[PDB]
């Protein structure tokens, strides 16, 4: 099912690819394996320009990191950075500050992006 | 023009080179034996070397190619534009006479069957010229396939070391086109000057 | 600067870059041809080739579509030189 | 495929106006040696398709003298410390 | 004559049949010379390679200038029927019959093979004239039969004993099949076999002792059925090489596309392949693909299409992925998918760039507008406008094009005709397309020649000269249609012309029932407008005009935005004039007609000018001012009789004026 | 041989297409009439063929195998395929999905499951859903979205269960609650599941808010109809659904009022006529079959006595469907709709019956005189109302002989015996038809049939003895008439106008005598309403030419509708727009009613930017010597290089 979603995504059929990934999620036996699908599924919603809808899937992909005793994987690093950026636009600086600190153990560009975001929200905190 | 300049000079060259030197009926049977088995008799090898030779072979190709490729040009660039223009004029010719048969309302009338006969006859021509142009199209295909093989036999008879460049394996029905050319060029109907096109008609 | 957004690409169509001519013609019409590197500094000629290539590349309009990563590779001269670098 | 030049008309005007890498197929790979078969000439490649009869003809032609060529080089009998390759070499020099 | 079918790289039993005849012809002891027509029908299919792309190219060179007989199946029943036809053919046929009875063993087969190589076949003609002491005819390698016999000889030394053993099992299986046929009963005994059989059976070196056990060795292997037969592996009934099978399938699909053939035998035999012959011979898959389209099967057609492009791509050393997409793109356009074909075609351009080969791009561009020609409504969706291609193809090159320019100018003529350009340019553009098409062979390029007639009959019909159109109409082919446009399009097109005739003959019941089919059919755009235009004319006849008027203006409005078709804009426009003036209110049309009069005066199309004159005259006579209408019609009476289809309206108006 | 299918698709009214099955369940052909469209072959047994929608507004044809379904998109897209948890016995279409029944038994042991055998799917991609039932093979389900009744029969009990199923979307997708039950006759004996369902036949009917279920059994000649009235208060009541209590008045079971109800061959639903009318086929001999029409809700039946022998087969259904006539033109359709809106359904359905009989007799009488067209239906319409208004002549009269075949018909006799309907309904029909004529007077393109109505209406006035004012209204120069003066748009229009000599006068439209909202009045006489509202707004003392563009936009006035007016109304408004062609340069929306392209193009450009849409570039129409052939050919070869 996941491969079908990639084929639909690469052929410009985003409307169909959403239902394809959703079917794949149910078939997965363990919640851990849904980390990769959640982040990609959220990007397609951003391509469909409904930012409110993609928030719910963004919550789940970040929350699997907590359920896995801090897995700290790559595809959740981009999740926290994107989630923190939107939260700045929402005006909730306190709710965005903890996201930057939790992702302070990623790649070289990942840490600096959250570090500068941390300083910005800290000043307005 | 084509009958005097394109058709007749090509056929006379064929007749003098084949009938006056070797003969028609014997040549057709021998060439098929050459095509199928490669049996070249002592007399036929003389025909290839002395009668045809290299000098007439290039002339044979040059005469033949202009006999077909120039013939199709005069049918398409001349006859078709002219026959369309005849049709447009007779149609305008018919319209003018019909109008004055009503506009004057003169008691005496001129019959239009003379125009109608010319209309169908000219229409018959345009259908008939297009059949020839398609027909000469097939002739060019049969023409070229004949000499590309005839080049191979001629030089082999004169070189005894010729390396055969063309291969029969290129085409699957190559034999049928090669044989069909013989019947068109060597037959009682072919002997007539109207072999290339039906000039009399 | 003379040609900013004049020519449009066809994507399928292959681009061409005119090589530097650098041959002078006098009113006496006794043509004299410059050759490198005896006549001029060697670096100058392909530096001019690089400048011409930049002009040729800039000639494409800004709003032109279909210029993806494959298109430049399709137009690669199979032998790297100053013209393609400018392009 | 007249190329616009085999037409006598346009050929006349032009004169006046003047004034492949190979990749193996599945059948090419054989079972005994992992080196795939490489065609010797483009004639064996029929319009990009490898002729199974033609490739199997060269294979038979190659293996045929190989049986005859067995005794050459390495093979050495007892009581003669020199192989038969240079038996014919010195034989060639004997008459010449 | 049916049996399991299998590809064989060895001497098929059919191959020996030619080898039998050529032995009789060369031996010259019996004085029987096989007719040249018999040979050219037997060896010629075996000659190697023809090739045939699935689509994107139709009968470019496969067509023969001279009509050829169908290739012969490898059954003794079919072979004999060729020779048997002649009054003296029984003597030729019995010679083949006698030899097949003489060769009773594997050693006998080797005797024929040994005989030809040592004596008959000759390396070159230079040794021919020195061999005047030969009592048998000799043959050169390069000859028609010489190159065949060399391959047949090569196919005999290429095999081990297991190869020679399969030859003799199958031949006796092949021979005994003919034994249980009515034809054998008619030739059960003719005494010419006994004479010719004893001619070669002589010098057997033994007749008393070994011949007693020679029969035993043969009989025990054969199925005497006295006891249980010796158990052996299943053996194929017929053996065919790849090349011979190619000739049979190529002839079958060409005959299917547009001396009697055996459709039942060929189709039945081809269905018994061992699934590995299909891999060595991918074209069996497309033979199902053509049949699947005939019955309009969607799922079945796609599976066979995909199968053909998986085996062919691997066999072809050249990259063929960029060709696979277009054929699937063509198939989607064949089923009126349209939009799905666009996405498939887009990936074809990208794959072509990766190959970095120029020759394939011209094929891609040619397929572009051909899809546009069928569906002009999609011209905006493409990444290249139609005018861009024509500018490229006109100055593409001066050599190695041949047919590109013939295609290029034909598309300019359509664009110019639709653009309602001055008839000066249209005639010149059509002259270019006509001149190049007829210069090369029009017979081989049957597709473009039909397109020329379709355009010219359309071009002269718009001018109003049916006399010219009639002559070219006799050359337009029916039911041939073209690729990438359905398969029942020909049936629909013939049905539309019937409906128009029914409308003229006031068969309102027939046209009404057809319009019901219109709303639920999948139709091409050109077919769409005609039925779209047919519905308007039918509604005018009935009398209801409120619906028609609301309907016609919608058509023309979308006939100027969706497709910039000017010719269909005019024909719809005059219908709006007719419905108005018929309702005793034609004055509203005066601004519209005059705008078209001076506009078409500059164009110069005489039909367009005259038809507007009649509508103008019809308007003037319903106002109460028939006096000047008579004066105007009298001056122009000379130039309006030249058009036949307006004569009926012209003549009817004359009696009204009286 | 190929077999046709009766009901395949839910298209809230019907769809033009046919489905053919082979002698075995292995081939499906979507032929239209005689052209074989998409054909699918399968190794397994085919259960059913679809073409249904899947709640996402698709148009997809679905075929269900034993355990695999194929969904081929026809309108747009490719093909999809789905699986199922277990084997499927049969498949039934319902609004936006399919209901699948499990395979009961196979081998001969007979064992089956009962806990859950029904699967609901909306679109192929989404996961399946489970049905819900609250206080048993599904013989029929309400495929049409409009109808909402499902019928359930359990084998051993031999009783029926009638539910009110409602569709739930975004797992429980469908819910059923029992209302009533029916006991099958003892003589009915059923024994291969589809064969058992084959003998019993069920059909779904609904008119307005009443719906009836038609239960038929040919071997035992059992035929009954269950009727229910969908009262919006009753259905929405919470106790009604969960508890299942139903008032006894709404439930009723009755037979058919036919002459020989025990001798019915088969019946079908009239696809052409959307109402409750049902085709009925009856036979008196092995070589002749008589067809008649009957309405379930209203007891009116149509005795037609149409003979059709070879048409009784299922494969000949469309011909039987096309046997009975309905007005297929565009003129009498509005007349019938006006009659429906102004007359009772009982009088309405009998009127179609009489008109169809009158259409048939005239077709037999008229021996293809010249053409046959709109005059055909108008003559039938004119005479039917004439016979209904003219007193029946004596049996010896010549007019009696020519129209005798309509005289003895039972419906006509009842339709003349009823004194109340002939007293008051007939003036309403005449007034309505006068208004349709008056509406036609505003469309200049259909003046022809406008005139024909005048002839009949003049005859109607002569029949009823109406005041001479009405009769003289048609000439250039015993029921009671409600209106003493004829209503006209034109007289009222001149009334509401500056410098109007005539005093103020209202149009007194029929929106009040129809006792229904203005929405139903709008779809009948749109031109009259548009013009009345138009000249009510422009003639205001505070009117400026700028608001006219907004007024026409709000009144759905386009270019085509503007050009169809019998002078008068057209002239000033066109001049008003001519004024707007000069001073309007600011792009003020709704530009399409003008003829200036640049303002429209700028508005389209601006509307795109606000939305973030067609920047149609103008092709330069450039325009001379024709030269000769050689110059052209030399030109192309020169440009070739």
């Amino acid at each position: 099912w996941q491969v079908l979603g990639e084929c639909y995504s690469k052929t410009g059929n985003k409307v169909e690819a959403i239902k394809c990934y959703k079917r794949s999620i149910k078939a997965s036996q363990t919640v851990d394996q849904n980390t990769s699908i959640y982040y990609r599924l959220a990007q397609l919603y951003e391509e469909l320009e409904d930012l409110q809808e993609c928030k719910k899937f963004m919550m789940k992909c970040v929350d699997v990191e907590e359920l896995l005793e801090g897995i700290v994987t790559d595809e959740t690093v981009k999740a926290r950075l994107w989630l923190a950026i939107f939260e700045i636009k929402a005006g909730n600086y306190q709710l965005a500050y903890d996201y930057a600190m939790g992702v302070s153990s990623g790649t070289s560009q990942e840490i600096e992006e959250a570090r500068m975001l941390a300083r910005e929200c800290r000043r307005h905190m | 023009f084509i009958n005097r300049e394109l058709a007749t000079p090509y056929l006379d060259f064929v007749k003098r080179l084949c009938d006056e030197a070797y003969g028609y009926g014997k040549l057709k049977s021998e060439l098929e034996a050459l095509f199928l088995l490669g049996e070249i008799s002592c007399d036929l090898e003389d025909w290839l070397c002395n009668s045809v030779g290299e000098k007439n072979f290039k002339r044979w190709k040059y005469l033949g190619c202009e006999a077909y490729q120039k013939t199709v040009q005069i049918l398409t660039l001349i006859f078709v534009p002219a026959c369309e223009r005849i049709i447009i004029y007779v149609e305008k010719l018919r319209a003018i006479l019909q109008a004055f048969s009503i506009q004057n309302k003169l008691s005496y009338t001129s019959d239009l069957t003379a125009v109608e006969v010319l209309l169908k006859s000219s229409q018959k021509l345009l259908t008939m010229t297009l059949n020839s142009i398609i027909g000469l199209g097939r002739d060019e295909t049969l023409f070229e396939k004949f000499f590309i093989w005839f080049n191979d036999r001629l030089h082999e008879a004169l070189d005894e070391d010729y390396k055969l460049k063309f291969q029969f394996e290129d085409d699957l029905y190559f034999g049928y086109d090669l044989l069909s050319y013989f019947d068109r060029i060597l037959s009682k109907k072919g002997t007539e000057p109207s072999s290339i096109i039906d000039v009399k008609l | 600067a003379v040609a900013y957004a004049t020519e449009k690409p066809i994507s399928t169509q292959k681009w061409v870059i005119q090589p530097l001519n650098l041959i002078s013609v006098f009113p006496d019409d006794t043509k004299i041809t410059v050759k490198a590197p005896e006549d001029i500094a060697h670096d100058i000629v392909e530096w001019g080739q690089f400048h011409a290539g930049v002009s040729s590349g800039l000639r494409i309009s800004k709003k032109a579509t279909g210029i993806t990563g494959s298109w430049i590779a399709f137009n690669k001269p199979k032998e790297l030189d100053a013209y393609h670098g400018g392009f | 495929a007249r190329a616009l030049r085999d037409i006598s008309l346009f050929n006349d005007i032009r004169k006046d106006q003047n004034s492949v890498k190979y990749i193996p197929s599945l059948s090419a790979y054989n079972v005994f040696n992992e080196f795939p078969y490489y065609p010797t000439s483009a004639s064996q490649l029929l319009d990009g398709k490898l002729d199974e009869f033609l490739m199997l003809s060269e294979q038979y032609k190659s293996r045929l003298p190989k049986i005859r060529k067995l005794g050459w080089n390495r093979f050495k009998p007892i009581g003669i410390n020199k192989t038969m390759y240079e038996l014919e070499m010195l034989r060639s020099r004997a008459r010449a | 004559k049916y049996g399991p079918l299998g590809i064989t790289n060895f001497i098929t039993p059919y191959d020996l049949c030619i080898l039998i005849l050529i032995h009789a012809h060369c031996s010259q002891d019996n004085g029987i010379s096989v007719p040249t027509a018999v040979f050219l029908r037997l060896i010629s299919p075996t000659r190697p390679s023809l090739e045939w792309n699935p689509l994107l190219k139709d009968n470019s060179n496969l067509r023969s200038s001279s009509i050829v007989p169908p290739p012969v199946l490898p059954i003794l029943d079919n072979i004999i029927r060729i020779l048997l036809d002649d009054k003296d053919g029984n003597k030729i046929a019995l010679t083949l019959m006698g030899y097949l009875e003489a060769i009773n063993g594997l050693d006998s087969i080797n005797r024929l093979m040994m005989d030809l190589e040592k004596n008959c076949l000759v390396n070159n003609y230079r040794s021919m004239k020195m061999r005047t002491t030969s009592t048998r005819r000799q043959m050169t390698r390069a000859s028609f039969l010489g190159t065949f016999l060399s391959t047949c000889i090569r196919k005999y030394q290429i095999g081990d004993f297991e190869m020679r053993e399969t030859i003799w099992i199958n031949l006796q299986n092949f021979k005994t099949v003919f034994k249980h046929t009515p034809l054998w009963l008619r030739f059960k005994d003719n005494v010419h076999i006994q004479k010719v059989k004893n001619c070669l059976l002589a010098n057997d070196e033994i007749s008393v002792e070994d011949q007693q056990m020679v029969e035993f060795f043969q009989h025990f292997n054969n199925g005497n059925d006295a006891d249980s037969k010796t158990m052996n592996e299943e053996n194929y009934g017929t053996l065919i090489s790849i090349q011979h099978l190619q000739s049979i399938v190529n002839r079958q699909i060409v005959n299917w596309l547009d001396y009697e053939e055996q459709s039942g035998l060929v189709f039945d035999l081809l269905d018994t392949l061992s699934l590995n012959d299909a891999t060595k011979f991918p074209l069996i898959f497309i033979l199902k693909y053509l049949e699947a389209i005939k019955e309009n099967s969607y799922q079945t057609a796609l599976d066979s299409l995909h199968n053909y492009f998986d085996y062919k791509s691997t066999g072809n050393s050249q990259n063929y992925f960029h060709i696979s997409l277009l054929s699937l793109a063509t198939f989607h356009s064949s089923f009126n998918e349209c939009d799905a074909a666009i996405n498939s075609f887009e990936e074809a351009t990208r794959i072509a760039r990766e190959n970095k080969d120029m020759e394939t791009l011209n094929l891609i561009m040619i397929w572009i507008i051909n899809f546009i020609e069928v569906h002009p409504e999609y011209a905006n969706r493409f990444y290249i406008t139609v005018e861009q291609i024509i500018k490229y193809l006109k100055n593409s090159s001066d050599v190695e094009d041949a047919n590109i320019f013939s295609n290029a100018y034909k598309f300019e003529t359509l664009l110019s005709m639709v653009k309602e350009s001055k008839t000066a340019e249209v005639s010149s553009s059509l002259l270019k397309f006509m001149a190049i098409t007829l210069q090369n062979v029009p017979s081989q390029n049957f597709d473009l020649f039909q397109s020329l007639v379709s355009y010219e009959v359309k071009f002269w019909k718009e001018l109003g000269y049916e006399s010219i159109s009639d002559v070219y109409e006799k050359f337009l082919s029916k039911t041939s249609s073209s690729s990438l446009r359905n398969y029942d399009s020909s049936i629909i097109n013939q049905d539309i012309k019937v409906a128009f005739k029914a409308l003229e003959e006031d068969d309102f019941l027939k046209v009404k029932q057809y319009l019901l089919k219109s709303e639920s059919l999948e139709l091409d755009y050109d077919q769409k407008i005609n039925l779209k235009y047919l519905r308007v004319k039918y509604l005018v006849k009935i009398g209801d005009y409120d619906l028609s008027m609301r309907l016609i203006n919608q058509y023309v409005k979308e006939c100027c935005e969706e497709v910039a078709d000017s010719n269909w804009r005019f024909k719809f426009e005059i219908e709006s004039i007719n419905v108005l003036l018929l309702s005793d209110v034609g004055i509203r049309s005066l601004p519209k007609i005059i705008k078209l009069i001076d506009e078409y005066k500059e164009i110069g199309n005489p039909l367009r000018c005259v038809i507007l004159l009649l509508k103008l005259c019809e308007v003037l006579i319903q106002v109460g001012k028939s006096m000047e209408a008579e004066c105007l019609i009298s001056c122009n009476l000379s130039t309006i009789l030249e058009f036949p289809f307006v004569r009926k309206k012209t003549d009817e108006l004359l009696e009204s004026l009286s | 041989e190929w077999q046709l299918q009766i009901n395949i698709t839910n298209k809230i009214g019907g769809i033009n297409g046919d489905i053919w099955l082979s002698r075995d369940g292995r081939s499906v052909k979507w032929c239209i009439e005689d052209q074989c469209l998409r054909q699918f072959t399968y190794n397994q047994k085919i259960i059913k063929a679809g073409y249904i929608d899947f709640e996402k507004t698709p148009d997809c044809f679905v075929v269900v195998l034993s355990d695999i379904a194929h969904v081929y998109m026809l309108k747009n897209g490719g093909s999809t395929t789905v699986c199922f948890p277990f084997q499927i016995g049969n498949a039934f279409w319902y609004a936006n999905g399919v209901i699948l029944e499990r395979e009961t038994s196979a081998s001969k042991p007979i064992e089956f499951d009962l806990k859950h055998k029904y699967i609901t799917l909306t679109d192929p991609m989404a996961p399946f859903g489970l049905i819900s039932i609250t206080n048993f093979q599904l013989v029929l389900f309400p495929s049409d979205k409009d109808k909402c009744i499902a019928v359930f029969l359990d084998r051993n009990s031999k009783v029926l269960r009638f539910y009110y199923s409602r569709i739930l979307s975004s797992s429980k997708d469908i819910v059923l609650t029992e209302i009533s039950s029916l006991k099958l006759p003892d003589d009915i004996i059923f024994t291969r599941l589809s064969s058992i369902l084959s003998k019993l036949k069920f059909l779904s009917l609904r008119f307005e808010r009443r719906e009836g279920l038609l239960i038929f059994h040919e071997p035992t000649h059992f035929c009954k109809i269950w009727l229910i009235d969908l009262l919006p208060d009753v259905l929405d009541s919470i106790p009604f659904k969960i508890y299942g209590n139903s008032p006894q008045n709404m439930i009723r079971l009755e037979n058919l009022k036919l002459k020989e109800p025990s001798r019915i061959q088969a019946m079908y639903i009239h696809e052409l006529l959307e109402s409750c009318l049902i085709l009925v086929s009856e036979g008196q001999n092995k070589e002749e079959y008589k067809a008649c029409l009957y309405d379930p809700f209203v007891k009116i039946t149509s005795p037609s006595k149409n003979i059709s022998e070879e048409l009784t087969k299922q494969n000949s259904l469309p011909s039987l469907q096309k046997l009975f006539p309905y007005p297929e033109t565009s003129f009498t359709k509005l007349c019938f709709e006006a009659v429906k809106y102004i007359t009772s359904p009982a009088f309405n359905i009998s009127f179609i019956f009489l008109w169809q009989s009158a259409y048939s007799i005239l077709l037999s009488r008229a021996n293809d005189d010249v053409v046959g067209g709109l005059k055909m239906e108008h003559d039938a319409f004119s005479l039917v109302l004439s016979l209904l208004i003219l007193p029946i002549p004596s049996s010896s009269a010549q007019e009696y002989q020519e129209y005798k075949e309509i005289y003895e018909r039972d419906l006509f006799q009842h339709l003349k015996q009823d004194s109340e309907i002939t007293s008051s309904v007939l003036p309403r029909i005449v007034i309505g038809l006068h208004l349709i004529r008056e509406e036609y007077s505003l469309n200049v393109l259909c003046r022809n049939e406008h005139a024909l109505l005048g002839q009949f209406l003049r005859f109607a006035t002569a029949a009823m003895g109406w005041p001479d004012l009405w009769q003289s209204y048609y000439v250039p120069k015993t029921f009671f008439h409600p209106l003493d003066e004829p209503p006209s748009i034109t007289k009222s229009l001149y009334s509401i106008t500056e410098n109007s000599s005539i005093p103020l006068c209202p149009f007194i439209s029929f929106s009040r005598l129809v006792a229904t909202d203005t929405q139903v009045e709008l779809r009948i006489t749109p031109r009259s309403f548009k013009i009345l509202g138009l000249y009510e707004l422009v003639h205001s003392p505070n009117f400026l030419p700028d608001y006219v563009l907004g007024i026409l936009s709000s009144f759905k006035v386009d270019k085509d509708e503007l050009q169809t007016y019998p002078l008068g109304i057209l002239v000033p408004l066109q001049n008003i727009l001519k004024i707007l062609e000069d001073k309007l340069s600011e792009v003020r929306d709704n530009l399409e009613l003008l003829d200036r392209a640049d303002l429209q193009r700028c508005s389209a450009i601006i509307n795109s930017i606000r939305s973030d849409c067609k920047v149609p570039l103008a092709k330069n129409r450039s325009s001379k010597k024709p030269s000769d052939i050689y110059s052209i050919l030399s030109e192309i070869v020169k440009s070739a290089s």
